[PDB]
């Protein structure tokens, strides 16, 4: 884990193009994002690293976009009843 | 005493490795339910999840990032 | 400015030099001697130039660790996109291109899905080193060349493995099962993950045929990996004697051919009783016959041997499990074990009728 | 037996002579040898006495 | 002879005698370590080539003292140690199959 | 001896 | 699937870096406009040697011989010999094998076989004295370079014992932020063939131009006397600045020919030595190229290290825009906080290398 | 779709070698091969390794008869003759 | 030709091995058993 | 350059043709042929068993 | 002349660092 950039996947869309379905027909090797919390060592930002997703083989990566933490911790003192989230 | 002192701070030296988790925004620890078909997991995640975010999780699927403490928050799959 | 000008890389490298103010030759560029025979007369330029253990190892990766901290508190895009990237907790998109259909097709949100980043060992294949053992409560022994999935880093895939023993450290010479209760040594055409990662392997991994038993069958570390193994099975060629004398012998039947014994001829062979031996040449009209000298008289009822090694190789045999592209996601089936494909096309297990053993009984010893 | 199991130290079985090769009875081992071999040697020493 | 106390960790550098052709001999069944203490390394046993497998390299060994009997045959003495756990788990524990090795 | 462990050659097109 | 390279330039780093890296390389247009274009014979015995050093590795020339196509494998190392070309010295193959050298399942022991030394290549003296200390304290502890015999050129005919015994899994991150201090500087004068008071000459030459500055000079002398001189008359002289507190070096070599005054030659090397302490700051212009190449091979931390303004040329951002052409990173130029000079301190964050072919 | 292609071609050299694994052994991959459990002088195109009992007779060539007549010149020119002395 | 140079190098193999495996045999011998002789002369005094 | 090794003072001396290959004579009873590129001995001829007064090459050739 | 240069050579230390009562 401490040598290696995983992460697990809360959140998983194709973001193809639904009318080069109608043109092609359902065969498609289709491009997908993949949204979620990432451990372990730094995972470099070019694109072009490779990846194995654990169960469907092994790809490379094409572009990534970090985001604002959906869940994130706020700044003797107990937990807000606001501050515990959930995502 | 002092082979007593002497042979509990020897179990404190363990092998000097890296740590590579960062301090400042570690991710949500990854909890794991692991069961065989018929116990616990789902009303155990339902429990837990609406004791921590006071927000009834009927009907779970996926993993679950909840926040639990002040530093530490943890994702929830089965 | 000047990595900017660097890595900006579509301008000539003199232009970046000119627009600031060739490696075969190894010795750099120097002036002509008169111009630095006057620019260094004077010396005087570069005159000032010239004139306990486990706390102390934390100590200097905490101090490594505050050099990166203080080392990183830079430009914004250069730590958090390009010099480092995405440290670990950052919530990120990232799109892959070409997934497979069955993926977005038969997406279950119960089943996870993980990733991991390869390092530039894992993207490689050939032959894996390892050494492994029988899970210690998987009933059955393990058999080469049968298949098992194993578990190797990120990837899980079935392979047909060869288990091999360096016996008293010599060959590396090839097993037929597992031994019962300890380790030996294995190979596998696979990922080449890293030296010292350990694995397990599964047998079975569906569910129609999980029957009661424990399911992991196999555990290990990797030892070593390589693009090609060279490990070997024992031939042994037996003959046998068929007119004796004192200390030689005429041998019938391990050869064919008088080319054959003038190919081996010298070779040390021996009885079953141990005597040792070797052949001398090959007889004249009986073709595969030949003549061997003993350390002494050998029998009628003796078997001679002559122990060879053959190459074995390992199966280029890989097949990943690809589980999440199943509509059951259970129920994965791959290559079947031995016993699987013999009793399915019920075929009867190979009997050497002279390889069983038997209740021998000693008869009693007298000479005259 | 200090550190051996006795699953490690089990009883490996001899082999018999093969039956295409049987009517000269007995492959003989390396017991059988010897005691053929030492016979020899004593008769050989007492006829070179 | 660890200093002060009877046992003490280490860390295991590379199994020496690995090449050796003889099995369960003490050349072979005889590790370095690099012991966590005071950093200095030390060689030390292990109760046989059947539990040589356990170790493989930074394992975080523990080790005592040998305590020879008598003047043995195969010997070398000059070996004063002998491996006691490996990973936290006793060895003879993981030779019998009683635990298994975590990592 | 030479070849006996090999993998890889060069590949003289020339 | 390849990473695609144009020209002949930069060969043996491109190769070299691709062995590293695991990564297929392609290098199109070798020379393509050109009399006889196409790669070099120098050049197609330096891919036998990678042949000879790794293992499932192909390389694939084309037939004009004008692209080559290397998809890399294992670093296996063992014994070998190399009868490197006349068109090259040993040092042109012993100075690419120095990266190669500490990561493979087997120690090199490799003996070249030809041409000592060479005007613009790397000699015994340059490959040891300047280029084993900087991978001796990036963390190899046991490598020497020896002579067994030398052969100046044309002929040549001289026998070099590269022996790296140190596998290491990756090179220490690298700390010099100062600029180090030089303790004394030595040296050596070396001849073949010819009459011992050349050496002598080449030396009191030498040091007749460094007498001036305040520090101790020192070079050996050796004549080479026999078989184990080689079959070809020559001379030359090579010296080095050393810093002994922290083991650094700066040198600086060259050889004559036929028609060269050794008093000439010794103050010829001497003056373009104090030219490269002037234009060097904790490493040489040559000692430059596999410093942050191991910087950039080391652990996966970030390894910093200083350089001043003279050292950044075509050569030195040729070799950056590769590495990142090859495995993607960046070097970071930040300048140092004091004004009566121009040096940065380049910080690179290695990739996270070990080497994953020595057996555990 | 592509993961239909190599899921036949996986399949098909599967049931390769499960055949190859249910066939029967060649003859060099069992122990104890009589002449007549092998094809005829199958073992000239093979290329075994076994083991030799004793060196065989050094072929006498023009380098050792060359390199034993200058160590007999070394000797004569010497005269490092190891002769009986008469008493 | 192969029979006498199988030979030759099988010897040679067998040579480096004995004296590998002595060589590690005795320097483990020599130097820790001079700490082990130390120690017991320390522990001596007590 | 400055060839030495020939023991007893050293009479004519001749250069040849390209220039590149120079003769020594001397009261030693032997002739030294020299490279004049590095200085290096060729040959070390012992001649003439009184003494070589003179030594000459022809016009075109190394003779 | 540098005879001395050849008499000053490997010959013992360069050679080995060049590879590197009473009655
Ligand atoms: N008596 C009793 N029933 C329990 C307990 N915990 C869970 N159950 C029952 O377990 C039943 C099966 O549903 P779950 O417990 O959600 O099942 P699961 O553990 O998620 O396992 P899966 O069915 O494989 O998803 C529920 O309807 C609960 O009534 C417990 O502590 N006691
Ligand atoms: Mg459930």
């Amino acid at each position: 884990r401490n040598e290696h950039p995983y992460m697990l996947a809360d959140r998983f869309t194709d973001l193809t193009h639904p009318e080069l379905i109608e043109t092609q027909g359902l065969q498609i090797d289709r491009k997908v994002a993949i949204y979620g919390y990432l451990h372990g060592t730094p995972l470099p930002s070019a694109p072009g690293t490779r990846v194995h997703i654990a169960g469907v083989g092994d790809f490379s990566v094409a572009q990534i976009e970090k985001l604002p933490d959906p869940c994130p911790t706020p700044f003797r003192k107990r937990l807000d009843d606001k501050d515990k989230l959930i995502y | 005493t002092m082979q007593r002192s002497s042979d509990v701070n020897e179990r404190k030296l363990h092998v000097p490795m890296v740590d590579r988790t960062p301090e400042d925004d570690p991710p949500p620890f990854i909890v794991a339910v692991v069961g065989p078909p018929g116990t616990g997991k789902t009303t155990l995640i339902r429990s837990l999840v609406r004791r921590m975010t006071k927000s009834t999780l009927n009907d779970i699927q996926g993993p679950i990032t909840v926040v639990s403490g002040k530093h530490r928050r943890l994702t929830f799959l089965e | 400015n000047i990595g900017k000008l660097i890595y900006m890389d579509n301008i000539s490298p003199e232009e970046c030099i000119r627009r600031w103010r060739d490696l075969e030759k190894f010795v750099p560029y120097f002036d002509t001697f008169e111009k630095l025979a006057k620019k260094w007369k004077s010396v005087d330029a570069i005159k000032e130039r010239f004139l306990t253990w486990y706390e102390l190892q934390k100590a200097k990766i905490s101090k490594q660790l505050e050099i990166n901290n203080i080392e990183y508190q830079e430009m914004t895009p250069e730590q958090r996109q390009r010099i480092e990237g995405f440290k670990a907790g950052s919530y990120v998109r990232i799109v892959f291109e070409k997934v497979p259909m069955e993926f977005v097709k038969n997406f279950n949100p119960k089943f996870p899905i993980v990733m991991g980043g390869l390092l530039p060992t894992e993207i490689k294949f050939g032959i894996v080193k390892a050494r492994l053992r029988r899970h210690r409560w998987h009933k059955k022994i393990l058999k080469t060349n049968d298949p098992l999935v194993l578990s190797l880093g990120w990837r899980r895939f079935q392979t047909l493995p060869i288990y091999t023993t360096t016996d008293s450290r010599t060959r590396t010479r090839m097993l037929k099962y597992t031994p019962e209760h300890t380790y030996c040594n294995a190979a596998f055409y696979g990922p080449l993950c890293s030296p010292n990662t350990p694995f397990c392997g599964v047998q079975i991994v569906a569910n129609s045929d999980t029957g009661n038993g424990f399911r992991i069958a196999a555990t290990g570390i990797v030892e070593e990996i390589d693009v090609n193994i060279e490990i070997v099975k024992k031939l042994k060629l037996v003959g046998f004697p068929y007119k004796i004398f004192k200390n030689t012998a005429f041998i019938k039947d391990m050869f064919s051919s008088a080319m054959e014994v003038a190919r081996f001829e010298g070779a040390q062979i021996k009885t079953v009783s141990g005597i040792r031996g070797e052949i001398k040449r090959a007889l004249s009209k009986p073709e595969g016959h030949y003549r061997a000298a003993f350390e002494d008289k050998i029998l009628m009822s003796d078997i001679v041997i002559l122990r060879s090694w053959y190459p074995v190789r390992v199966k280029k045999f890989y097949n990943p499990v690809t589980s999440l592209l199943l509509k059951e996601k259970t129920e994965w089936k791959g290559l079947r074990l031995t016993g699987q494909i013999r009793a399915a096309m019920n075929l009867e297990t190979p009997s050497n009728p002279d390889s069983a053993y038997h209740k021998i009984e000693r008869v009693e010893r007298h000479f005259n | 037996a200090k550190l051996v199991h006795d699953v490690q130290k089990k009883q490996h079985r001899e082999r018999s002579q093969l039956t295409s090769r049987s009517r000269y009875g007995f492959l003989e081992k390396h017991k059988d040898y010897v005691k053929r071999a030492q016979d020899f040697h004593r008769k050989q020493s007492t006829l070179k006495v | 002879p660890f200093g002060g106390s009877s046992h003490a960790k280490g860390i295991v550098l590379e199994k020496l005698g690995i090449e050796s052709k003889q099995p369960n001999s003490a050349i072979r069944k005889c590790v370095r370590v690099q012991l966590i203490k005071n950093g200095k390394k030390v060689t030390a046993f292990v109760p046989n080539d059947g539990c040589l497998n356990f170790v493989d390299e930074n394992d975080e060994v523990l080790l005592a003292g040998f305590g020879r009997k008598g003047k043995a045959k195969g010997d070398i003495p000059g070996v004063r140690f002998k491996v006691v756990k490996v990973s936290g788990v006793s060895l003879l524990a993981l030779w019998k199959e009683k635990k298994e090795k975590p990592r | 001896k030479m070849m006996k462990n090999k993998r890889g050659g060069v590949i003289d097109k020339r | 699937k390849y990473t695609t390279f144009q020209g002949s330039q930069n060969f043996r780093l491109r190769i070299v870096l691709a062995t590293l890296s695991g990564k297929p390389i392609k290098i199109e247009k070798i020379r393509s406009g050109d009399l006889n274009p196409g790669l070099k014979d120098y050049e197609v015995s330096f891919l036998r040697l990678i042949e000879s050093v790794t293992n499932g590795s192909v390389i694939e020339i084309s037939y004009t011989g004008t692209t080559v196509i290397y998809r890399p494998g294992i670093i296996v190392g063992g014994a070998s010999t190399h009868i490197c070309p006349s068109s090259k010295p040993v040092g042109y193959f012993v100075e690419p094998m120095l990266y190669l050298a500490p990561f493979s399942k087997k120690k090199f022991s490799i003996l070249f076989k030809g041409i000592t030394a060479s005007h613009n290549d790397a000699g015994i003296e340059a490959i040891k004295w300047g280029l084993m200390p900087v991978m001796e304290k990036f963390g190899v502890r046991e490598c020497a370079l020896h002579t067994l015999k030398r052969g100046s050129p044309p002929l040549g005919g001289g026998e070099v014992h590269l022996v790296v015994d140190s596998l290491i899994a990756q090179p220490i991150t690298m700390h010099e932020i100062d600029r180090p201090i030089i303790s004394s500087i030595t040296g050596v004068a070396y001849s073949t063939r010819v009459s011992p008071s050349l050496v002598n000459r080449m030396i009191d030459g030498a040091k007749k131009v460094l007498k001036n500055l305040q520090c101790e000079v020192n070079i050996t002398a050796d004549v080479w006397r026999g078989e184990n001189s080689g079959k070809s008359p020559g001379w030359g002289i090579t010296l080095v600045a050393q810093s002994k507190q922290k083991g650094w070096s700066y040198f600086a070599e060259d050889i004559g020919d036929a028609g060269s005054i050794p008093e000439e030659l010794g103050e010829k090397v001497a003056c373009q030595l104090l030219e490269e302490i002037s234009k060097s700051a904790a490493v040489g212009r040559n000692q430059l190229p596999l410093a942050i190449v191991y910087m950039v091979i080391g652990k996966e931390d970030i390894g910093r290290l200083r350089i001043n303004k003279e050292q950044i040329d075509e050569r030195f951002i040729i070799l950056l825009r590769d590495i990142k052409k090859i495995f993607n990173t960046e070097v970071f130029l930040k300048p140092v906080d004091e004004a009566d000079n121009e040096d940065m301190i380049a910080t690179i964050k290695g990739i996270g290398f070990t080497n994953t072919s020595k057996k555990i | 779709s592509s993961f239909e292609k190599q899921q036949i071609e996986i399949r098909k050299q599967i049931e390769q070698l499960e055949n190859e694994a249910v066939a029967e052994k060649k003859w060099s991959l069992k122990g104890e091969v009589k002449a007549k459990d092998r094809p005829e002088d199958a073992l000239l195109t093979e290329e075994l390794e076994f083991d030799r009992t004793a060196k065989p007779v050094p072929v006498i060539t023009s380098e050792v008869t060359e390199s034993l007549e200058d160590m007999i010149r070394r000797r004569i020119q010497d005269s490092n003759f190891d002769d009986l002395q008469r008493r | 030709f192969e029979a006498r140079q199988r030979i030759e190098e099988k010897n040679k193999e067998s040579s480096d091995y004995h004296a590998k495996m002595a060589h590690i045999v005795n320097t483990i011998n020599t130097e820790e058993g001079a700490e082990k002789n130390k120690y017991e002369r320390e522990r001596k005094l007590r | 350059l400055s060839l030495y090794g020939h023991k007893l003072p050293v009479l004519s001396i001749d250069i040849s043709f390209d220039s590149k290959m120079i003769i020594t004579s001397s009261a030693d009873k032997n002739i030294k042929i020299w490279g004049l590129d590095f200085g290096d001995c060729h040959k070390s001829l012992f001649a003439h068993q009184d003494s070589i007064m003179n030594v000459k090459f022809l016009p075109q050739s190394h003779n | 002349n540098g005879p001395s240069d050849v008499y000053v050579p490997p010959s013992k230390k360069t050679q080995k660092l060049l590879r590197s009562e009473n009655l």
